[PDB]
């Protein structure tokens, strides 16, 4: 899935809408070296939550 | 001049709200709240106002009023809201469709507003946006403060 | 074996098979037996040991009736239970 | 940078009160206005939308600012000397530069990024002829065509259920969804109730 | 017990629906009897009624 | 002006009954970014004219 | 923030007292709504970033959004805890059904 | 009659802080006199008592 | 462009978080933090004040 | 396209100006906020009356 979209009406007429794309597309303006390293970190951060 | 079906209706603070927001876009020269929508689009004036416990009121009302079974509006908990204020606002004024928000700072809440009233218009969201606090005093919240 | 046999029991899931440690005289040569059954379970060789499977190992380097633990796995109040015995 | 997992991305979100009325419970069609935009005559297109465009427009622009800081970097030299007399008669070259020149860096990141949030993040933010809700998707070089669902509030009500449709539809319209790509409703309100907050 | 289900009292404090409690407004018609409290506590009756 | 007339009237504030917009031009108004309120009969109205309009571009 | 956090406070404070029920001393403090971040702040970040505060009583998850976003691009803040959250309680049952 | 001044009663719907009304948790010693009420109340009454 | 009248310009505004505590009642110095700056050494003034 | 280009001119104009006079300060440590706020009036901190 791309894209999410996430409507919500409230009292008073104070409605909101929020969109969530995806976490790829995020990572797809970064270059290699970047992702990469952050991917390592990821991982720690992992284990160690875990 | 606020009609008297809606002072039967909803909760007194409301009632201060209105009359300060008249006037407020009086002091800035606006005679009819419409005249915004001249330059700029409707979805840009917002409200980013709101009370720190506003409605008390109806809270009492919802409360400790109908355990006693007193004879009571129906839908008394639309006005025990905070942001229910500035719906009233743009129901009666605006006709609007900018940002809603609505703060609660309870004791510094008109000014956290503000902060809101500007990340909102910096982020180009609104060109217009009342801001400001509201509140009322009544019985079982001086008790509480009392004690 | 003890011990492998709760590895096994964790990575996998609703069952009922036959386990790879049938007998523990299968491990009179681990240095091979293990190698081949990592492949069995290949992300018990990157998922890090859960505490219910740690403090389980724990229960085991200090069973009775055994002889103690030729190493020392923790740092607590017995140490020395496992420092000196 | 911490290395936490990225779980989303929020592009757009925004709020919107509906029309006047006297009745707070019943809801309006207010927050369509996420999706307006301008449609008076197609003949040129908006060139913003092309993502090479304005990929090739970031780039000239990066040129410019990095041929700027190595001017400005040549500048720092003379300057030193032309300000350091004139306020302390020792010349501490040394740590006025390393002040200075890192200073430089930093206002010349800050134009970095300025330059690529006007070009990548928010270059719809003052354009009527890109609806928000296109503009932020289109961010990502993505297309109105691929917001796949849409978690309904779906409050099991009369009037919600039929308004939150209204409106989705009609901004699936109005940003000219390819017909016949409809988004998916899911109603978590169905098995977890309505958590009135 | 999980998920949207018939509400059960002990999770909010004795709330039962099915015996919703309220108080009512009722006038006296014959003295009641006498009855021991506390001195402020009679001193607040009177004083309130 | 418009003070001094309340003040003496009692009408400092006068409530809005109708919206800017018509029940019909409620939804084709949300979607324009650039069609606002011109005035007719004293009073500031919505018409279609200004929804989407050809000449708000120039 | 929530839509009407406190319920179960405001409940003591209001139906509670006129009952002259043992009731805590400092009850007002909790039936506010920035209270709830309030503990947040005191018990894990101790952190003295921007606190606000939306009501949006129904859609009110999503407008703290809104306000995250406003914030964080802003540069007002790089970490912003948002999301919402409320009680359900019997006073405010009996009110939504009438 | 404007500013910090002692609360006027007469804007807070009777709200007397002199006398502030208060409720008391008391039990019934002896039966009181049989009132005459409606149907549904004395319903209520049966099954909330 | 409306030719309203301009009563004021807000420049600043902020709010802030206090400190970890145990009582909700007593303030604290959070707001400080709308000035805090850095102070190591100034023999090159920031020229962006200029 | 000629407007267009009017107006994605006029933007990175104000975002310039906003970036030289406005908000200057936003990402450096040795402004601080209270200051550059004021600074972006050509005002100092001594007149915050």
């Amino acid at each position: 899935i791309k894209a999410v979209s996430v409507t919500s009406f409230g009292f008073g007429q104070k409605g909101a809408q929020a969109v969530v794309v995806h976490p790829d597309y995020l990572f797809a303006v970064l270059d290699r070296s970047t992702y990469e390293e952050y991917a390592t970190k990821v991982s720690a951060r992992n284990k160690k939550t875990y | 001049g606020i009609p008297e079906d809606t002072i039967s209706q909803v909760d007194p603070i409301t009632l201060y709200v209105l009359v300060a927001t008249v006037e407020a876009l009086l002091s800035a020269g606006i005679t009819d709240p419409y005249e915004f929508y001249k330059y700029v689009h409707v979805s840009e004036v917002g409200n980013c106002s709101g009370s720190g416990m506003g409605g008390v009121s109806a809270l009492r009302g919802m409360f400790k009023d109908r355990y006693a079974d007193k004879p009571v509006q129906n839908d008394i908990l639309q006005e025990s809201f905070i942001n229910t204020m500035s719906a009233w606002v743009n129901m009666l004024l605006l006709s609007s469709s900018g940002p809603i928000k609505t703060p609660v700072g309870a004791c510094a809440t008109a000014v956290e507003s503000v902060d809101i009233g500007i990340e909102t218009i910096l982020s180009g969201k609104a060109k217009v946006v009342l801001v400001g606090g509201y509140d009322d005093f009544q019985e079982e919240g001086s008790y509480e403060f009392a004690n | 074996g003890d011990f492998l046999r709760r590895v096994e029991e964790r990575f996998t899931s609703s069952a009922g098979t036959v386990s790879l440690l049938q007998n523990f005289n299968q491990l009179n040569e681990p240095e091979q037996f293990t190698a081949d059954f990592f492949e069995k379970f290949p992300q018990a060789g990157k998922q890090l040991i859960s505490e219910e499977d740690c403090d389980y190992f724990l229960m085991l380097a200090a069973r009775p009736g055994q002889k103690p633990v030729p190493f020392v796995p923790v740092l607590d109040e017995r140490f020395e239970f496992f420092f000196k015995k | 940078k911490m290395g936490v997992p990225i779980h989303a991305v929020l592009a757009m979100t925004a709020t919107a009160t509906d029309k006047i009325g006297r009745s707070v419970p019943a809801p309006g069609k207010g927050i369509l206005t996420t999706a307006r935009e301008h449609h008076g005559n197609l003949k040129y297109p908006s060139p913003l939308l092309n993502i090479e465009y304005r990929k090739r427009q970031l780039n000239k622009r990066l040129e410019q600012i990095k041929s700027w800081e190595e001017t400005e970097l040549s500048y720092l030299q003379e300057e030193a000397e032309l300000a350091k007399e004139e306020f302390g008669d020792e010349f501490s070259m040394h740590e006025f530069l390393k002040e200075r020149t890192e200073e430089v860096y930093r206002e010349s990141k800050r134009q970095v990024s300025d330059a690529k949030k006007q070009w990548g993040n928010s270059f719809y933010k003052s354009d009527p002829r890109i609806a928000p809700l296109r503009g932020a998707l289109a961010a990502f070089n993505l297309t109105i065509d691929d917001i796949g669902v849409a978690s309904f509030h779906g409050t099991s009500t009369v009037a919600n259920d039929k308004n939150e449709s209204a409106t989705i539809n009609n901004m699936m319209k109005h940003l000219g969804r390819s017909e016949g790509n409809p988004v998916f409703g899911v109603f978590q309100k169905y098995l977890t109730g309505h958590p009135k907050g | 017990h999980s998920g949207i289900r018939l509400i059960e009292p002990e999770l909010f404090n004795g709330y039962d629906p099915k015996k919703k409690q309220m108080i009512q407004e009722v006038v006296v018609q014959h003295d009641l009897e006498p009855f021991e409290c506390s001195k402020e506590t009679a001193e607040q009756y009177k004083h309130e009624h | 002006r418009y003070m001094h007339n309340a003040i003496t009237r009692n009408t400092m504030f006068v409530a809005k009954d109708k919206a800017p917009y018509s029940d019909e031009l409620e939804q084709p108004v949300y979607l324009d970014p650039l069609a606002r309120v011109e005035e007719n009969k004293k009073k500031l109205v919505f018409s279609d004219k200004t929804i989407q309009s050809s000449q708000s571009y120039v």
